């Protein structure tokens, strides 16, 4: 949010393309964005949801009859150990969803880099995440660019002529 | 607990059609994606196709050239792998595997095949062969006195001409199991398997004690027995 | 007060033994006399109130 | 700080432009960029300043009579839990105020990326925050790019014919 | 990791450039952004293992003879802010070093902007960390975008004939 719109018919994975050529169009989802993400995000599930737990003997936390000080001071602790959790509940939580939105914006700002160092002369940007290639660009085309097997000296000389002109 | 069964195989002639299946159990499949890895006698593993969840990405090696066919159902939780214009290089042991999707310990989001294939199944034998069964021709060997200072002499049986493999060779009806060396199968100008089993033995009990190689064919119910002397 | 009919109660109180202690108890009156021990183990065991059945 | 300097006598908003043509100078606060980084900010103040304090019945903290142990147990709780509550107090502030820079960087990289996305074949960068417009710009093309209602293509035709001339 | 790797023989600093023409090649680390790197780096260090420790009086955390609820009490008190301890260890070091490779992902994107505010007209990057320049570089040319002295009006008229030709 400048990315205008995502893809909802792209089911296949979390990042891709939709190419538009003389051949027809589609979406196909890329395979090298996709999972550098799932690596970064899956990390940061498996340190707080697994093997995050403690096995201790505890004290009674509910009580019916009222003793006195002994009785207040547990309770202190507790309600106290309680907010703290929930205190940093909400500063791990609420951090990893905000970390998350840049992670998201990180990983589409390594793909606009690496899309990036391959159309510097052979392409611009158009404003809503779309890049304009100014050269015939083919299925092939489009999956050098998926693979990162796109070289930039073999378009050169087709797209600056109809960049600038 | 997550385990993978394979069933679809048998003996099939070179030019048919058959359908493999992946029996999944333990965990969700429709979350997970699948493949189609073989493993073919004399070399190394081989990938096929893959496919994912939404089916709607689908791969194919350079050796498939689109004769094959890979499904999947999320109601039936199996794979169909269809199996079109084989020939006798296809002749190998078929397997499924699950991708694992990420790079930690428990995968909550399945990614792709990244890293690794951490799930592997049994297996199913599908052999290609337009040769049809045939029992085994049991062929004795006579042994002879060729260490002088050790005073041995080895024998065994020669089985030959037989379908499908294997065979189990024993001797004595597996009272003899001691130095008995069991080779395996190897192919021959007509198609057909031939292995031999041979045990060693000192020379002094050639001409007293009785070798019997016990040969027993399973689908074919063929036992020639041919005594060793 | 009157609790399951009867009007008296007996007071509870605990003695941990360590190894190589001698337990002496000397009374005159009013005394409950053990018939055993218990072994202190250690683990990650504890209790709780619960109104669940088991499954 | 690539910024050399900012602007002392824009006191109408957080960001803004500096226009300079034959038509005079001035400065106008931008609407979009200083609205959009407010939301992020008074969105940090809310959930922490506000609505979470604890109403409940406490111990008593301080004490005249030395007593022992039961004064000793509660004396080691309390002043654990204003450490953990200052410990916390340095983990909490200390890094809002460092992703606030974090948060007024990305604003400027995003205001960057609308002046960016629209100034491709018309403009360049100077290297203090500035563009170099290689074109006829009035004051209505100054609100153009303020309001993100700029065209490219109108002016495609005037700045590429002095950028690399 | 675009950088496809770095240099293990300059161990003068922790940043630098490598340049080559016709007068050799060589390395030589940067006095810019190294010192300004260090400045964050040792900064999160002295406000975490300097002057964060605690002097006071702490209570009998071990006991040899047990009582019963009196240490039933303490021992629950101990055991959380020990894990209380160890979960703002695990919360705070693992940011850290979460935070120090955007940090140096920062400082490599200050560093490609400080070379890009003097290479717009000049060079373009070539998808490994390097950047093509299209005129005549001398060493005097490298020690200038090292120390920000570089001019971009000097050099504009040598480049630009061979960038796009």
């Amino acid at each position: 949010a400048f990315i205008e719109n995502g893809w909802e018919g792209m089911i296949d994975g979390w990042y891709g393309f939709r190419h538009q050529n003389s051949e027809g169009t589609g979406q196909a989802a890329d395979l090298k964005s996709t999972q550098a993400a799932i690596d970064q995000i899956n990390g940061k599930l498996n340190r707080v949801i697994e093997k995050t737990n403690e096995k201790f003997h505890q004290i009674e936390k509910e009580f019916s009859e009222v003793e006195g000080r002994i009785q207040d001071l547990e309770k202190y602790v507790e309600d106290t150990k309680i907010d703290l959790w929930s205190y940093n509940a909400e500063l791990l939580v609420a951090l990893e969803n905000q970390h998350t939105i840049d992670l998201t914006d990180s990983e589409m700002n390594k793909l606009f880099e690496k899309t990036r160092r391959q159309l510097r002369e052979n392409a611009e940007d158009m404003g809503n995440g779309c890049f304009k290639i100014y050269h015939k660009c083919d299925n092939a085309c489009i999956e050098s660019i998926r693979n990162g097997t796109y070289d930039h000296d073999v378009y050169r000389d087709e797209a600056l002529n109809n960049r600038f002109q | 607990e997550v385990q993978l069964v394979e069933s679809g195989g048998g003996l099939v002639q070179p030019g048919g059609s058959l359908r493999l299946s992946c029996a999944a159990s333990g965990f969700t499949f429709s979350t997970y994606n699948m493949n189609w890895v073989r493993q073919a006698p004399g070399k190394g593993l081989e990938w096929l196709s893959y496919i994912s969840t939404s089916s709607n990405t689908i791969y194919y090696a350079d050796s498939v050239k689109g004769r094959f066919t890979i499904s999947r159902d999320n109601a039936k939780n199996s794979l169909f792998l269809q199996m079109n214009s084989l020939r006798d290089e296809d002749t190998a042991v078929y397997y499924c595997a699950r991708d694992r999707g990420c790079s930690s310990t428990n995968c909550y989001v399945v990614g792709y095949y990244f890293y690794g294939m951490d799930v592997w199944g049994q297996g199913t034998t599908v052999t290609v062969s337009s040769a049809s069964t045939k029992g085994p021709s049991v062929f004795p060997l006579a042994p002879s006195s060729k260490s002088t200072s050790g005073g041995t002499a080895a024998l065994g049986c020669l089985v030959k001409d037989y379908f499908p493999e294997p065979v189990t060779v024993s001797w004595n009806s597996g009272a003899l199991t001691s130095g008995v060396h069991t080779f395996p199968a190897v192919l021959q100008s007509s198609g057909l398997y031939s292995l031999s089993s041979v045990v060693t033995v000192p020379s002094s009990s050639l001409g007293t004690q009785t070798y019997i190689c016990n040969v027993n064919h399973k689908p074919s119910n063929t036992k020639v027995d041919k005594k060793v002397e | 007060p009157w609790v399951r009919g009867l009007s008296s109660r007996i007071s509870i109180y605990w003695t941990i033994v360590k190894p190589g202690d001698v337990l002496v108890i000397n009374s005159n009156g009013n005394l409950i006399a053990p018939r055993g021990y218990f072994k202190m183990r250690t683990g990650k065991s504890s209790i709780m109130r619960s109104d669940a059945p088991i499954d």
